[PDB]
RNA sequence: GGGAGACUGGAAUUCCUGGUGUAGCGGUGGAAUGCGCAGAUAUCAGGAGGAACACCGGUGGCGAAGGCGGGUCUCUGGGCAGUAACUGACGCUGAGGAGCGAAAGCGUGGGGAGCGAACAGGAUUAGAUACCCUGGUAGUCCACGCCGUAAACGGUGGGUACUAGGUGUGGGUUUCCUUGGGAUCCGUGCCGUAGCUAACGCAUUAAGUACCCCGCCUGGGGAGUACGGCCGCAAGG
C-alpha cells in the first residue's frame, strides 16, 4: 500500500480543490504512482504472477477513469496526460 | 452420468493414440 | 524505522559479566546508525530443552530495537557470523 | 476453565513464545498442542498460541 | 551468454559469453608479463602435449595467490577484466597501501565494494580469511595445498568448495569433483564463488574458434596404422581390435599416484558415478 | 490425551464374562486365558479407544453433529433419564420405537402434534370438549410418552451416533452404518464386531461402567459448547 | 566376563517378527534374541507366542551375564510387546519404567502406497 | 496456508566413520528373489546430502480459477465494516485478442535421501510382459523458458432487485443485561415454506420470480477423426 503522507501530499498536490479526493484527476494520479511504485517491485520479483494481476487491474480502471475524463472533457484530460507523461 | 459412454470415447482416443505412436516414425524424420 | 525484538541464545562457556558487553558492542552499529533506545535483558545458566550445539544449558538475551530492516539484518547477520553466540530470532514486535 | 476463553474472555492477556510457564498449560503431556476445543480459544489466539508455541519450539523453549 | 544467429554454417547454434560485469578492455601494463607458446613440447623439443599449436598470443596478467602480507590493510576493487591463462575474469585491487594485485574476481563482486584480508576480517564474498576464522559450514575457492604454498583449488569458473566441520589442527574441505580432504587450518581461503559461472556452455561453433586457443586436432587412434596406435587400423571400420589402451600401451586402469603416497589427508575419494 | 485411567476402571467392574456356551468363535481376540471358565476382557485396548471416540465427538461437535442415546431396557429408567436434560440429547427409555433414525419424514409430525399440545395446554380447555375426549388425552400421554423421551429437542440431524447393548439392538446399529455415519458402541463377547464403526470395549450388564460410560460421551458435546 | 547391575531392552515388534535387544546404559549390547533365532520361521514369527520365547531366551541369556534392574522401550506398533514384557517380568527380571519410543516420522519420507493384499 | 524473494530449526528414511553384537535380516493369504557369516539385522556417538513440515489442522481461512500448511524478515495483491467529508452514471457483459492456468512431458544448468514409468529378477496361474516382494535409470527438487490439455465438478457463466424460517461457524460494528441475549452487514455447511424440477433434487450461497451480455447444444457411431492452416524443439493441442 502507499503510505498516509504520500498520499495526502499527492492528492493535496493534484487536486481540484482543498479537501478533494477519488475526483477523476486524482483518482488517475494515485494510479499512476501506484504502477510506478510496483513496477520497481514486480522488476525484482517477476515470477509473482499475482500482483501482476492487480497490476492489470488498476491498470484497467485507470483506463476507464481516463476513458470517462475523455468523454466529460477533452481539455482536462489532455492536460492531464501531458501533466503525468503516459500514451 | 453413465461410464459406457466415458469408456467408448477413452477406448477410441486410446486407439487413436496407439496409431500416432505407429506413425510417429513416419513424420519424424521426413519432419526433420 | 520499526520496532524489533531480538532474543539471543549465547553458549554456556561465558560468563554474564561479558555477556553485556559483547551486546553491546553490536549494538554499537545501531547505536551508531540508528540511535535507538536500547533495553537488554539477561539471564543466564538456563537449561535448554535439549541439545544445541553440544550444549544443554546457555544465556538467553532480550534486546527491543526501533531501527530499520536494513539495520536489523546486519546486526542478525553480525550475530550469525560471530562463534560466541550461538542462536539468533528476529521478531516483530508490531500487530502484524 | 473451559469457559469461552481466557485471551478473549478477560480482555486482558498478551501471548508471548517467551512464556514458557503459560505454553506449558497449553502443550501437550508428550509435547504437542492441545487441541483447539480443550482449550476454549478464539481462532485468533488459537493460532497466536500456535505460532507462539512453534516459535518457542524453534528457539529450544520447549521439548518440542 | 549470446548465440549468434545462424548466418554462417560456421555460426549455426554458436553462443558466446556476455561479457557482462566487464569494466575495462585493456589491462595492467605494469603488471602484465610476457609469455610466449610453447606447442606442448618440452625442453628436449619433442612434441610432449599432443593438441597444443598455434593460439594466439597471451599475457600474464600477474595474480597474488598467497596474499600472507597486507591483512589490516583494506582494498577496494577498480576493474574488472578479461584473462585468457584463466577461464574467469580478474578484478583489480586499489589497495590502500597504493600497490595494485589481481584477483580471481569471485561472482557477486560489483564494482566499488570495498574488501579487507587478513584474520579480523568479515566472512564475505570478496575477502581472503584464514581456516581457523572461518566458520565451517560456508563456501571457500582457491585456498591452498600446503600453508603459503599458493591457492590451488577451485579456480575455474562457477566453481568452489564446501568447508565441513573442522577438528583439531585440520579442517575437511569437499573438492568440486566430491572428493572429502583434510587440510591443516593454518590455509588462508577465500570467501565466495568464482565468477563467469555462466561459461562452459558457449558453443564455439567452428574448429577455428578451438584453433585459436591452442587448440590442434585430435586424430583417433583407431584410423592410426598399428605401428603408430595400439588400435591398428586394418580393414574397413574396426572398433579397435582389443581393449581400449593409452597410445604407449597403458590401459584404462586406476593410473593413480604411487601406492602408499603421502596422502594421508585424504579421509574420501570421489565417486565414478 | 486422556480423561480417565485404569484404576478408576478397574473399581467398576469391567473385567467379567459370561457363559462359555452362549459366546461366539470371532471373540477369541479379547481373551487372554481361561479362568475358573470364565471370560476377561484387555485394559489396554479400553483407553485407546475411549480417547479416539472422545475426540472423534469433539471435531463432530464442531462440524455439527451431536451423539445419540438408545436403549430398551426397563429397570434403569433412572440412569438415562437425570444426565439427559443435562446436555439436552435424545434419548429412549421404556419402549424402542420403529423407523427414528433411519425415518426422518414421521417423526416430525409426531412431534408437531406433541408441540401443538403443550401449547395449547397453556389456555386449559377442559369444559368445551366432551369428558371422554379430555380422558383420551390421559391414556395417549401414557402411550407416547414410553417410546420418546428425548427426540424433541434434537432437530439437527447429528453427524455422530453412539449404541448400546447391541447384541439385543443390533438392528439398531445395524441401520446406524447404513448411511455411512460414523457409528460408535461397546460390544460384548456374543455379538458382530464389525458392525461398529469405532468400537469401545466395555461390559453391557454393568451400571456401574454405563453410568460413566454416558457421562464421558455427553460431556464432549459440552466441552464443545462452552467454547463456542 | 562382566557385569551388569542396570539395563535396557529395546523390543522392536513389526509385522513379521520381534528382535529384543538387552543393553548397557551407556550402548554396548549384551544379548539379544529373536523369533525367528528360536526356530520359527515365515508367518509363524509374528505370533505373540514366537515373541513371548523369544523375550524368555533374551532374559535368560541376561541373568546369565548378572542383569537383575531392566527398563523396557517398546518400538512402533506390533503384536507381542506386552506378552514379552509380561515374560520379562515374570522370568526373574525387574520390569521397571515402560517408556515408548517409536520413531514419528512428521511426513518426512514418501511411503509406498498400499498392499492390495 | 494470498503471491514472490532472503535467512533459519526439530522428527524421520538412506549412507559413512568410531564402539557393542550375533547367524540370521527383510518379506507374503503361505513362500522364494535379495541382503549377511568377507562381521547381518540391531543399539551409543558423530558427519553428509534431497524433500516435506506430525501434533495445532477442520466441512476452518484466502484466491477469479488452479491452488495455497515449520519459524523469522523485505516488497506486494485482494476483502469487510464505521466515518459517508470526495466526482456524480463513470453501472454490467464481452466477438477476436492478452494474462494466469493442477499434474505429467520437453531444452539447458545442478543435485538426487525416500518413493518410483520403463527395466531385471521372486511368487500364483494351463498361460501372467499386471495385482505381491527385492534393486531401479527418467521423474519427484532448486535456477532460466516452453508444453495449455484434467472429473480445471458445485458437470451449476458473469451483475443487480425480490420470494417463511430453524440450526452452526468466521468476520469487524453498535442497543438490552453486567457475564447473558436480539437486530444490523459479507463468505461458508445442514434441515425445511411457496415455487421450480421427468425424478434425483435446488430452495436467501437457487436449479424460483425477471432484466443485460458472451460461448455451447439440434440423434448415437464415423470422429473430437481426415485435408489445409495456427502457433510448438518434440510429444501433442
Ligand atoms: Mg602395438
Ligand atoms: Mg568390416
Ligand atoms: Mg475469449
Ligand atoms: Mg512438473
Ligand atoms: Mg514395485
Ligand atoms: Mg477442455
Ligand atoms: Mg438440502
Ligand atoms: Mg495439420
Ligand atoms: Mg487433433
Amino acid at each position: 500500500a502507499l503510505t498516509a503522507e504520500q498520499k495526502k501530499e499527492i492528492l493535496g498536490q493534484y487536486g481540484l480543490h482543498d479537501t478533494d479526493t477519488g475526483s477523476p484527476e486524482a483518482q488517475v494520479a494515485l494510479l499512476t504512482k501506484r504502477i510506478q511504485d510496483l513496477t520497481e517491485h514486480l522488476k525484482v520479483h517477476k515470477h509473482d504472477h499475482h500482483s501482476r494481476r492487480g497490476l492489470l487491474l488498476l491498470v484497467g480502471r485507470r483506463r476507464r477513469l481516463l476513458k470517462y475524463v475523455a468523454q466529460v472533457d477533452v481539455a482536462r484530460y489532455r492536460s492531464l496526460i501531458e501533466r503525468l507523461g503516459l500514451r | 452420468g453413465s461410464v459406457i459412454k466415458k469408456r467408448r470415447k477413452r477406448m477410441s482416443k486410446k486407439k487413436h493414440r496407439k496409431l500416432l505412436r505407429r506413425t510417429r516414425v513416419q513424420r519424424r524424420k521426413l519432419g526433420k | 524505522m520499526r520496532p524489533y525484538e531480538i532474543m539471543v541464545i549465547l553458549d554456556p562457556t561465558l560468563d554474564e559479566r561479558t555477556v553485556a558487553p559483547s551486546l553491546e558492542t553490536f549494538l554499537n552499529v545501531i547505536r551508531k546508525d540508528g540511535g535507538t533506545v536500547d533495553k537488554v535483558d539477561i539471564w543466564g545458566r538456563r537449561r535448554l530443552a535439549y541439545e544445541i550445539a553440544k550444549h544443554a544449558e546457555g544465556i538467553y538475551a532480550v534486546i527491543d530495537v526501533k531501527a530499520e530492516p536494513a539495520t536489523v539484518s546486519e546486526l542478525d547477520r553480525q550475530l550469525n557470523l560471530n562463534e560466541s553466540v550461538l542462536r539468533t530470532k528476529v521478531l516483530r514486535t508490531d500487530k502484524h | 476453565k473451559t469457559r469461552k476463553c481466557v485471551f478473549c474472555s478477560k480482555k486482558g492477556q498478551t501471548i508471548d513464545y517467551k512464556d514458557t510457564a503459560l505454553l506449558r498449560t497449553y502443550i501437550s503431556e508428550r509435547g504437542k498442542i492441545r487441541a483447539r476445543r480443550v482449550t476454549g480459544n478464539c481462532v485468533q489466539h488459537q493460532r497466536d498460541i500456535a505460532v507462539a508455541v512453534k516459535n518457542a519450539r524453534e528457539v529450544a523453549l520447549l521439548p518440542f | 551468454i549470446r548465440k549468434y544467429k545462424p548466418t554462417t554454417p560456421g555460426r549455426r547454434g554458436a553462443s558466446v559469453s556476455d561479457f557482462a560485469e566487464i569494466t575495462r578492455s585493456t589491462p595492467e601494463k605494469s603488471l602484465v608479463r610476457p609469455l610466449h607458446g610453447k606447442g606442448g613440447r618440452n625442453a628436449h623439443g619433442r612434441i610432449t602435449t599432443r593438441h597444443k599449436g598455434g593460439g594466439h598470443k597471451r599475457a600474464y596478467r600477474v595474480i597474488d595467490f598467497r596474499r600472507h602480507d597486507k591483512d589490516g590493510v583494506n582494498a577496494k576493487v577498480a576493474h574488472i577484466e578479461y584473462d585468457p591463462n584463466r577461464t574467469a575474469n580478474i578484478a583489480l585491487l586499489h589497495y590502500l597501501d597504493g600497490e595494485k594485485r589481481y584477483i580471481i574476481a569471485p561472482q557477486g563482486l560489483k564494482q566499488g565494494d570495498v574488501i579487507e584480508s587478513g584474520a579480523n576480517a568479515d566472512i564475505k564474498p570478496g575477502n581472503n580469511l584464514p581456516l581457523r576464522n572461518i566458520p565451517a559450514g560456508t563456501v571457500i575457492h582457491a585456498v591452498e595445498l600446503r600453508p603459503g604454498g599458493g591457492a590451488k583449488l577451485a579456480r575455474s569458473a562457477g566453481v568452489s568448495i564446501q568447508l565441513l566441520g573442522k577438528e583439531g589442527t585440520y579442517a575437511a574441505l569437499r573438492m568440486p569433483s566430491g572428493e572429502i580432504r583434510r587440510v591443516d587450518v593454518r590455509c588462508r581461503a577465500t570467501v565466495g564463488e568464482v565468477g563467469n559461472a555462466e561459461q562452459s556452455n558457449i558453443n564455439w561453433g567452428k574448429a577455428g574458434r578451438m584453433r585459436w586457443k591452442g587448440k590442434r586436432p585430435t586424430v583417433r587412434g583407431v584410423v592410426m596404422n598399428p605401428v603408430d596406435h595400439p588400435h591398428g587400423g586394418g580393414e574397413g571400420k574396426t572398433s579397435g581390435g582389443r581393449h581400449p589402451v593409452s597410445p604407449w600401451g597403458k590401459p584404462e586402469g586406476r593410473t593413480r599416484k604411487p601406492n602408499k603416497p603421502s596422502d594421508k589427508l585424504i579421509v574420501r575419494r570421489r565417486r565414478t558415478g | 490425551m486422556a480423561v480417565v485411567t485404569m484404576k478408576q476402571l478397574l473399581d467398576s467392574g469391567a473385567h467379567f464374562g459370561h457363559q462359555t456356551r452362549r459366546w461366539n468363535p470371532k471373540m477369541k481376540r479379547f481373551i487372554f486365558t481361561d479362568r475358573n471358565g470364565i471370560y476377561i476382557i484387555d485394559l489396554q485396548q479400553t483407553l485407546t479407544y475411549i480417547d479416539k471416540a472422545y475426540e472423534f465427538v469433539k471435531e463432530t461437535v464442531a462440524h455439527g453433529g451431536t451423539v445419540l442415546f438408545v436403549g430398551t431396557k426397563k429397570q434403569a429408567q433412572e440412569s438415562i433419564a437425570e444426565e439427559a436434560t443435562r446436555v439436552g440429547m435424545p434419548y429412549v427409555n421404556q419402549r424402542w420405537l420403529g423407523g427414528m433414525l433411519t425415518n426422518f419424514s414421521t417423526v416430525h409430525k409426531r412431534l408437531q402434534r406433541l408441540k401443538e399440545l403443550e401449547a395449547m395446554e397453556q389456555t386449559g380447555g377442559f369444559e368445551g370438549r366432551t369428558k371422554k375426549e379430555i380422558l383420551m388425552l390421559t391414556r395417549e400421554k401414557n402411550k407416547l410418552e414410553r417410546s420418546l423421551g428425548g427426540i424433541r429437542d434434537m432437530q439437527k440431524v447429528p453427524s455422530a451416533v453412539w449404541v448400546v447393548d447391541t447384541n439385543k439392538e443390533h438392528i439398531a446399529v445395524g441401520e446406524a452404518r447404513k448411511l455411512g455415519i460414523p457409528v460408535i458402541a461397546i460390544l460384548d463377547t456374543n455379538c458382530d464386531p464389525d458392525v461398529v464403526d469405532y468400537p469401545i470395549p466395555g461390559n453391557d450388564d454393568a451400571i456401574r461402567s454405563a453410568a460413566l460410560l454416558t457421562k464421558v460421551i455427553a460431556s464432549a458435546v459440552a466441552e464443545g459448547l462452552q467454547a463456542r | 566376563k562382566k557385569n551388569v547391575p542396570h539395563g535396557a531392552a529395546h523390543i522392536k515388534s513389526t509385522f513379521n517378527n520381534t528382535i529384543v535387544s538387552i543393553t548397557d546404559p551407556q550402548g554396548n549390547v549384551i544379548a539379544w534374541a529373536s523369533s525367528g533365532h528360536v526356530g520359527f520361521k515365515g508367518s509363524r514369527k509374528s505370533t505373540p507366542f514366537a515373541a513371548q520365547l523369544a523375550a524368555e531366551n533374551a532374559a535368560r541369556k541376561a541373568q546369565e551375564h548378572g542383569v537383575k534392574k531392566v527398563d523396557v522401550f517398546v518400538k512402533g506398533p506390533g503384536s507381542g510387546r506386552e506378552t514379552a514384557i509380561r515374560s520379562l517380568q515374570a522370568a526373574g527380571l525387574e520390569v521397571g519404567t515402560i517408556s515408548d519410543v517409536t520413531p514419528q516420522p512428521h511426513n518426512g519420507c514418501r511411503p509406498p502406497k498400499r498392499r492390495r493384499v
